[PDB]
């Protein structure tokens, strides 16, 4: 029932909630680790001693 | 004579001994400290292994 006109503005909203979806991505920071980002290898936390 | 020779080496003996004693101590407390040093040194490599 939606003419052409909403579903462009849908499809912006859209854009914009991905838009943000790849900042969370790209700037979720811990002390210099871009951990739910697009390079984030997985960490090791040395837990006790005798490695 | 012979005693009296006798006696006299084995007082400055035991004064070399107290001498010994007390260099030993001198190296205990050189190593305590290196210890105290290698327990931090430990410490710190545990905290920086983690990733």
């Amino acid at each position: 029932s939606y003419s052409q006109e909403q579903l462009d503005s849908v499809q912006g909203e859209i854009n914009q909630r991905l838009a943000d979806i790849d900042r969370i991505s790209e700037q979720t920071d811990f002390n210099g680790v871009k951990v739910l980002s697009d390079s984030a290898k997985p960490l090791t936390l040395q837990v006790g001693a005798n490695d | 004579n012979r005693f009296t020779a006798n006696v006299r080496g084995l007082t400055q003996a035991a004064r070399n001994a107290n001498d010994g004693i007390s260099l030993a101590q001198t190296t205990e407390g050189a190593a305590s400290e290196v210890n105290t040093h290698l327990q931090r040194i430990r410490e710190l490599t545990v905290q920086a292994s983690n990733g």
